[PDB]
RNA sequence: UUGAGAGAUACAAUUUGGGAAGAAAUUCCCAGAGUGUGUUUCUUUUGCGUUUAACCUGAACAGUCUCAUCGUGGGCAUCUUGCGAUUC
C-alpha cells in the first residue's frame, strides 16, 4: 500500500541490491522446479542467483521489460493510469526527501 | 573538360548543399561506420610529423 | 575540504597567486569575501579565488551560488594565509575578486590565468 | 598470421592489448582521430568505435590488471575507458583533471596513478585511484630542461616498478629518471641528438632502452650490484642499426625468449637480444613478407594484375606496357583480388564487399566494365579462387565457403 | 537570499528610504538598519554602536 | 481545394503581415 | 566617496533597467538550420514544404511558422522599434557610468596612501604603478 | 494584447506591445520565478529564451518538437523549476514530466515547484544509472536532455534504452566547451550527431540557436528499434 | 601572383519549387539552388617563414626633489576654450 515504511524500504532495496523480503516473498512464491527468472538490474545479482533460481537479465530482458512497462496499468493491477502515475509520485515524493534531507 | 574533372567530380561526390536559410546535410552509412574506424585528423598529424621533420634537425 | 570544487595543483596555485600579486600592485583586486561578493553584485569581477582553507567553508560556499549565475569563474587555493600573503595585507584573505579593466597593464595574465581556470570549471 | 588493413586516410598511432586471464585477447588501438577502436581478431573488422568524449586521442595506454585504459587528448584531457564489462562493451568512466597542453605520452604505475608527457615540456601524475579523496586530480608536475631555441615536448614516459621511477625522454634528446615519490629528478643524460620519441624496459629494470629520430638505440643500465643499491642509471651501451627513425620499440622477455623489437620511418623491423643488446646480434626484417600477395599474373596475354591500396593496375609482356588500371574510389580499403583464367573478369575483394570487372582488350587499351551482382555487393570475402572461367569459391570473413557463377558443408573444429 | 548578501547590507537592511535618499543626493548614509534592535548594539553607546 | 487554399493564403497573410517588417527589419 | 556612491547607485539603476527590459523583448533567431534526409534525391529537391507550408508568409522567419489590431501597418512597429532603442540607449548609459566610475574609483583608490610612481606609456594613458610592499 | 498560437499546442506568441513567446498555466494564479504574466481572463506565463534552452529552440525553430500537449517527457537537466516548469505547461495535466536531477543543491527548488504542480514528479539520483530508478517509472514519450556532461550521447542512449518507446522523440542540448574546447561548433555537433545515431536515434535537425547561447546546439532524432 | 584546394562577395541569362489569374499559351508574387565574368577569407606549399624576438621580472619615479588633491591668478577665442577624465 501507500504505506511509507514500506514504500522507502522496497525503494532502498530497489536503488540497492533487490534481496528485500519482498522478494523472498517472490522467492516463497515462485518455488515449483527451481523455475527461470527475469531480473531487471544485473546488480541484484544476490537475489537474482540466491536459491534455486535460473537469473537471466541480459540484452533482450530490456526489450521485454520494455514492453510489460509500457503495458503495467492497463492489466496487470486494477488499477487506472492517474492512479500508477499518483503512487509513483508519492513515492517519489518520499525518496526525495529522505535522500534530499529536508 | 579537363579544366573542370575535378569541379564536377567534387559537385557530384559532396553533399549538404544550401537551400536558403537552411542546409541539407546526408547521413553517413553502418556499411562505412561499421567497416572502417574514422579518417585521421591531419591537423594533428601533419603537426607531429611537421614537428619530427623541422628545420632545426638538418635532415637529409 | 571535500566541498571545495575545483582546486588547484601546485602550478595553477602559483600562476593564480602570481597574478594575485601584480593585481594587488596595480590595485585591481578586492580582498575579502564581502567584497567580492560586492563585485559578483555589480558584474565588475574577472574571476575569484577562495580559500579552502577556512574552519568554516560555509562562510565561503555561497559565493560559487552566484558565479554560476553570472557564468564568472571561480577558483580554490589551498592557503588562506598565502592567499592574505598574495594579497598583500597581513591578515589571512579568505576570498578575493580581480576586477575587470580593458586598459590594464596584465590583461594578458588575467585572461590566460581564467582561461586555465575555466578549463577546469 | 593475419592482417588487418584500413583504407584511404586510415592511420594508426597506438595500440595496446589486454589479457585478462582466462578471457580473450582484446586489441585496442587509437587512429587521428577521436574515438578508440576495439577490434575483433576472428574477422579483421572493428567490433568497437568507442568515441572517447573528449578531442582528438594522442597517446593510449592500458593499465596494469587491464580493467581500465587511459586515452591522452589534445585538448589536455586523460580520459579513463572502463574496460571489464566483457570483450566489445566499452564504458566511459572518469575525465581527470584538465590542463592546457594536449598529453604526448601516458603510463599507469600500477591501478594506482597515471603518469602523462604533456607537449608543454612538462610531466603531469595524476591519480586514478578510485575511492580516494584525491581520485582525478593532478597530484605532481615535472618541468625538463627546455630547449633553448624551439619548444620542448616530452615524447615518451614509462614507469620502472623495480626501482620507483619514471623514465622520460623528450625532444632535446635527454632522457631523465624520476624519483615517483618526492616527483623529482634522480638523474639527467643527455644522450640523443634529436627527439627521443619511444622507451621501453625489460623485466627487473636492469635496462633501459631507448630510441629516436636521430636513429641511434642507446642503453641505459642498473644491472651491478652497486648500481642496485645506490639507484645509479648509467649510459651504458648505444647501436646504430636503423636508417631513418625508430617510432616504435617494445620489450619481450621469457625463458625462452629475450628481445627488443624496433621499427621508424624506414619500413622494415629490427629485433635485437635485451640482454645482450651491445654485445649479441640483430636481424633486420625483410620491408615485405608477402603472406597476402598483392601480384598475379596470367599466362594468356602475358599480363599481370597488381593492387596497392585501393586501386589495381595491369600490365602485358612484349618489354612491357601498362594497359589499364582501376583506381576505384567508391571503394576505401583494399584487399584480395584473382583473375579469370582467359584473362576476361576481374574480381577484387575486401572484408566489407567485393566486385567484378568484365575485361576486353581494345588493342593498346583496355575496356573495364561493371557486372552487377548485388550477392557479392554484399558478401564479404577473403579469397576468390575460380573454379572455372565462371565458377568461383568464395571464403567470407565470417568463415563461409560459397560456391557462385552455393554452400560447401563444413565441420567444426575442438575449441 | 540573504545568506548571499554582503555584510554591509545585512547592516543597512532596514533603512533603505534613508539609505536611497542619502545616496541619490550625496549625502551620508544610515548605519544601524533593522540591526539597531539587537542587544549588543544596546549595550554600546555613541559612535561605537555604529562600529 | 481553391475554397481551401485560397482562405489559407488569405489567413496566413492576414496573420504573417501584423508580425513583421520591411524597412524596420535592418533596423 | 559620496559622489562615487551616486554614480554607482545610477549605475546599478541602469543595470536593472537594462536586465528587466531586455528580458521582456523578442530577439529573431539566426541559427544554422540543418536537416538531414534520405539517400541523394531528398537533398537534391526543394525540402519541399516540409516545415515552412508556404514559401511566401511562413518560410524565412522562425519564430512562429504555421501549419494549416491598432494600425497595425507602422504604428506597432514603431512601437517595437522604440522600445528597443530603449534598451539600447539604457546600455550606452550604464556603460558611460561605468566607464566614469572607474575613473573615479582610480582617483580615489590614487589618494589613499603607499609609494605609487606615475606610469606613462606609448599614447598618454597614465596608470599608476604602486610599490611592491604589503600594508602594516 | 493578442494572443496567437504556435505549431505546439501549449506554446504561444503574445503579441502586441512585446511580441514575445509565452506558455499556459497550471500553476493557478502565481509565477514561479518572476517570469511576467500576461492575462487575455487566462494566465499566462513568458518563457525566455536566455534564460531557458528549449524555449531557444522553439524559438529558432523546431518543427517535430515531441514535448507536444498529448504526452509525458523525461527532462534529465534541468537542476530548477525554469524550464521543466514550462515542459508543464505545455504538456498540460493530462501527463507527467520526469525531472531527473543529481546534484542535490537546486533540487531543492526542483522538489518546491513539484509540490505546486502535480505534472512534476523529480527524481534525484544520477542520469547515468536509470535502474535505480526503474521502480518509479517507465515507457516516456519522448526525453530531453540538457546535461552538461562530457557523455551525453551514452547517458540519454541508456535512458532512451530503458524508458523511451518506440519511434518517440529525443531532444539533446549540447554544449561544445563540455565535450571538446579549442575545435569549433561545427565538428564537435557533426562528432555528436554521429555518435548519437550510433545508437537507434535518427538524427532529424540540428541548430545552433547562437543569439541565445554560444557554441551551443539542439539536436532532434527519432527513436528507432 | 600562396604553386593547389575550399567560403563569402557584384553582373548576366538559364533555372528549381509553394501560392494567386487565365482556354492554354503563359502571366504575377514569394522563397531558393547552380554556371561564367571582379574583390576577398581559411588550410598545406617552397626561398625563409623571424632563428631570434616579444613580454614579464631582481633594491629600476623622485635635489634641478617627485606625485596626489583642493584652490588662486594668467595665456590660448587668429582656438588643446579645457568631458565629475591633465588644456598649458
Amino acid at each position: 500500500a501507500a504505506n511509507a515504511l514500506e514504500e522507502a524500504n522496497s525503494i532502498i532495496e530497489g536503488k540497492v541490491s533487490s534481496q528485500l523480503e519482498k522478494l523472498l516473498e517472490e522467492i516463497k512464491k515462485d518455488k515449483k522446479s527451481t523455475l527461470i527468472v527475469s531480473e531487471t538490474k544485473l546488480a541484484n545479482a544476490i537475489n537474482k542467483l540466491g536459491l534455486n533460481f535460473n537469473v537471466v537479465s541480459d540484452a533482450v530482458t530490456l526489450d521485454i521489460y520494455r514492453a510489460i512497462k509500457e503495458y503495467l496499468p492497463e492489466l496487470l493491477p486494477g488499477m487506472s493510469d492517474n492512479d500508477l502515475s499518483k503512487m509513483s509520485l508519492g513515492l517519489a515524493h518520499s525518496i526525495g526527501r529522505h535522500k534530499l534531507k529536508f | 573538360i579537363k579544366t573542370k574533372k575535378r569541379k564536377t567530380l567534387k559537385n557530384l561526390r559532396k553533399d549538404s548543399v544550401k537551400r536558403g536559410k537552411f542546409r541539407v546535410q546526408l547521413l553517413s552509412t553502418t556499411q562505412d561506420s561499421k567497416t572502417l574506424p574514422p579518417k585521421k585528423e591531419s591537423s594533428i598529424i601533419r603537426s607531429k610529423d611537421r614537428w619530427l621533420n623541422r628545420k632545426a634537425l638538418n635532415k637529409g | 575540504n571535500p566541498k571545495a570544487f575545483p582546486l588547484a595543483d601546485a602550478a595553477l596555485t602559483q600562476q593564480i597567486l602570481d597574478v594575485v600579486q601584480q593585481a594587488a600592485n596595480l590595485r585591481q583586486l578586492k580582498k575579502g569575501a564581502n567584497e567580492a561578493t560586492k563585485t559578483l553584485n555589480r558584474g565588475i569581477s574577472e574571476f575569484i579565488i577562495m580559500a579552502a582553507d577556512c574552519e568554516p567553508i560555509e562562510i565561503l560556499l555561497h559565493l560559487p551560488l552566484l558565479c554560476e549565475d553570472k557564468n564568472v569563474p571561480y577558483v580554490f587555493v589551498p592557503s588562506r594565509v598565502a592567499l592574505g600573503r598574495a594579497c598583500g595585507v597581513s591578515r589571512p584573505v579568505i576570498a578575493a575578486s580581480i576586477t575587470t579593466n580593458d586598459a590594464s597593464a596584465i590583461k594578458t595574465q588575467i585572461y590566460a590565468v581564467k582561461d586555465k581556470i575555466e578549463t577546469l570549471l | 598470421e593475419m592482417v588487418i588493413e584500413g583504407g584511404k586516410d586510415r592511420s594508426i598511432e597506438g595500440l595496446c592489448w589486454s589479457n585478462v586471464n582466462g578471457e580473450s585477447l582484446r586489441l585496442f588501438s587509437i587512429g587521428g582521430s577521436t574515438v578508440v577502436t576495439e577490434w575483433d581478431l576472428a574477422t579483421g573488422l572493428p567490433l568497437r568505435n568507442y568515441d572517447c568524449n573528449s578531442g582528438v586521442i594522442w597517446s593510449i595506454s592500458i593499465n596494469d590488471s587491464q580493467d581500465k585504459l587511459s586515452v591522452g587528448c589534445d585538448n589536455g584531457t586523460v580520459v579513463l575507458i572502463d574496460i571489464s564489462g566483457g570483450p566489445g562493451v566499452l564504458e566511459h568512466d572518469t575525465i581527470l583533471m584538465r590542463q592546457e597542453a594536449r598529453v604526448l605520452t601516458l603510463a599507469w604505475k600500477k591501478d594506482d596513478f597515471v603518469i602523462g608527457g604533456c607537449s608543454d615540456g612538462r610531466i603531469r601524475i595524476w591519480s586514478a585511484q578510485k575511492n580516494d579523496e584525491n581520485m582525478g586530480r593532478l597530484l605532481h608536475t615535472m618541468k625538463v630542461d627546455k630547449a633553448k631555441k624551439e619548444s620542448t615536448l616530452v615524447w615518451s614516459v614509462i614507469y620502472l616498478p623495480r626501482t620507483d621511477q619514471i623514465a622520460s625522454g623528450d625532444s632535446t634528446g635527454s632522457i631523465k629518471f624520476w624519483d615517483f615519490q618526492f616527483a623529482t629528478l634522480n638523474q639527467s643524460f643527455k644522450a640523443h641528438d634529436a627527439d627521443v620519441l619511444c622507451l621501453t624496459t625489460d623485466t627487473d629494470n636492469n635496462y633501459v632502452f631507448s630510441a629516436g629520430v636521430d636513429r641511434k638505440i642507446f642503453q641505459f643500465s642498473q644491472n651491478t650490484n652497486k648500481s642496485q643499491k645506490n639507484n645509479r642509471w648509467v649510459n651504458s651501451s648505444n647501436r646504430l642499426l636503423h636508417g631513418n627513425d625508430i617510432r616504435a620499440i617494445c620489450a619481450y622477455q621469457s625463458k625462452g625468449a629475450d628481445f627488443l623489437v624496433s621499427g621508424g620511418v624506414e619500413k622494415t623491423l629490427v629485433i635485437n637480444s635485451l640482454t645482450s643488446f651491445s654485445n649479441g646480434n640483430y636481424r633486420k626484417m625483410p620491408t615485405v613478407e608477402p603472406y597476402s600477395k598483392n601480384v598475379l599474373v596470367n599466362k594468356e596475354q602475358r599480363l599481370v594484375v597488381s593492387w596497392s591500396e585501393s586501386t589495381v593496375k595491369i600490365w602485358t609482356m612484349g618489354n612491357y606496357k601498362l594497359v589499364c588500371k582501376l583506381t576505384l574510389k567508391d571503394d576505401q580499403n583494399i584487399s584480395t583480388c584473382s583473375l579469370s583464367p582467359d584473362g576476361q573478369v576481374l574480381v577484387v575483394g575486401r572484408p566489407s564487399t567485393t566486385k567484378v570487372f568484365h575485361l576486353q582488350p581494345v588493342g593498346n587499351k583496355l575496356k573495364v566494365t561493371k557486372l552487377d551482382n548485388d550477392l557479392l555487393l554484399r558478401t564479404s570475402t577473403k579469397l576468390v579462387k575460380f573454379i572455372d572461367n565462371s565458377k568461383i569459391v568464395i571464403c567470407s570473413c565470417e568463415d563461409d565457403v560459397f560456391i557462385v557463377d552455393q554452400e560447401v558443408e563444413l565441420l567444426e573444429v575442438t575449441s | 537570499s540573504l545568506a548571499k548578501s554582503p555584510a554591509s547590507t545585512i547592516q543597512i537592511l532596514g533603512a533603505e528610504k534613508a539609505l536611497f535618499r542619502a545616496l541619490k543626493t550625496k549625502h551620508d548614509t544610515p548605519k544601524y538598519g533593522l540591526l539597531y534592535h539587537a542587544s549588543l548594539v544596546g549595550q554600546a553607546t555613541g559612535k561605537n554602536k555604529g562600529k | 481545394r481553391k475554397y481551401l487554399n485560397k482562405l489559407i493564403k488569405r489567413n496566413s497573410q492576414n496573420l504573417r503581415s501584423w508580425d513583421l517588417e520591411e524597412e524596420v527589419r535592418d533596423e | 566617496t559620496q559622489d562615487s556612491n551616486y554614480v554607482r547607485t545610477l549605475r546599478q539603476i541602469e543595470l536593472k533597467k537594462l536586465e528587466k527590459g531586455a528580458k521582456q523583448l523578442m530577439f529573431k533567431s539566426s541559427g544554422n538550420h540543418t536537416i538531414f534526409v534520405d539517400s541523394r534525391e531528398k537533398m537534391n529537391e526543394f525540402t519541399p514544404e516540409k516545415f515552412f507550408n508556404t514559401t511566401s508568409e511562413m518560410v524565412n522567419r522562425s519564430e512562429n511558422r504555421l501549419t494549416k489590431s491598432i494600425m497595425p501597418k507602422e504604428s506597432l512597429d514603431k512601437k517595437k522599434l522604440k522600445k528597443f532603442k530603449q534598451v539600447k540607449q539604457h546600455l550606452q548609459r550604464e556603460t558611460q557610468l561605468k566607464q566614469v566610475q572607474q575613473r573615479m574609483d582610480a582617483q580615489r583608490e590614487l589618494l589613499k596612501k603607499g609609494s605609487k610612481k606615475k606610469i606613462v606609456d606609448s599614447s598618454g594613458k597614465i596608470s599608476f604603478k604602486w610599490k611592491k610592499q604589503r600594508k602594516r | 494584447v493578442v494572443i496567437e498560437p504556435h505549431r505546439h499546442a501549449g506554446v504561444y506568441i503574445a503579441r502586441g506591445k512585446e511580441d514575445l513567446l509565452v506558455t499556459k498555466n497550471m500553476a493557478p494564479g502565481e509565477s514561479v520565478y518572476g517570469e511576467k504574466r500576461i492575462s487575455v481572463k487566462v494566465e499566462y506565463r513568458v518563457w525566455n529564451p536566455f534564460r531557458s534552452k528549449l524555449a531557444a529552440g522553439i524559438m529558432g525553430g523546431l518543427d517535430e518538437l515531441f514535448i507536444a500537449p498529448g504526452k509525458k517527457v523525461l527532462y534529465l537537466g534541468a537542476a530548477s523549476g525554469t524550464s521543466v516548469s514550462h515542459v508543464s505547461d505545455v504538456v498540460g495535466p493530462e501527463g507527467v514530466v520526469y525531472a531527473v536531477e543529481f546534484s542535490h543543491r537546486p533540487g531543492r527548488e526542483l522538489i518546491s515547484m513539484a509540490k505546486k504542480r502535480p505534472n512534476i514528479i523529480p527524481i534525484i539520483e544520477d542520469a547515468r544509472h536509470p535502474q535505480k530508478y526503474r521502480m518509479l517509472i517507465g515507457m516516456v514519450d519522448c526525453v530531453f536532455a540538457d546535461v552538461a556532461q562530457p557523455d551525453q550521447a551514452r547517458i540519454i542512449a541508456l535512458n532512451s534504452h530503458m524508458f523511451l518507446k518506440d519511434q518517440g522523440g529525443v531532444v539533446i542540448s549540447i554544449k561544445a566547451n563540455c565535450i571538446d574546447s579549442t575545435v569549433d561548433a561545427e565538428t564537435v555537433f557533426a562528432r555528436e550527431v554521429q555518435k548519437l545515431r550510433e545508437e537507434r536515434i535518427k538524427p532529424l535537425e540540428q541548430l545552433t540557436l547562437e543569439p541565445y547561447e554560444r557554441d551551443h546546439c539542439i539536436v532532434v532524432g527519432r527513436y528507432m528499434r
